[PDB]
């Protein structure tokens, strides 16, 4: 005598997109 | 119960959230469908 991680780091990516959409539409 | 101690054995930690992100998914899609409600005012 991981690729989950990867996966929420494409989401944030998703996030990022869609708060800045919110930011161009939201007056 | 001796012999079937002698003769039979009857033997027989790992990391997996599929259905905790899958309400992650649906709840941000939640979230985005909100904002959608929002957006037509």
């Amino acid at each position: 005598k991981s690729t989950l991680w990867l996966l929420v780091g494409l989401s944030v990516h998703v996030v990022a997109v869609m708060l800045y959409l919110l930011d161009r539409f939201s007056p | 119960e001796e012999l079937e101690t002698l003769w039979l054995t009857g033997i027989c930690s790992s990391q997996l959230d599929i259905d905790n992100m899958a309400g992650v998914f649906y709840m941000l899609a939640a979230a985005m469908a909100l904002s959608l409600i929002t957006f037509i005012w």
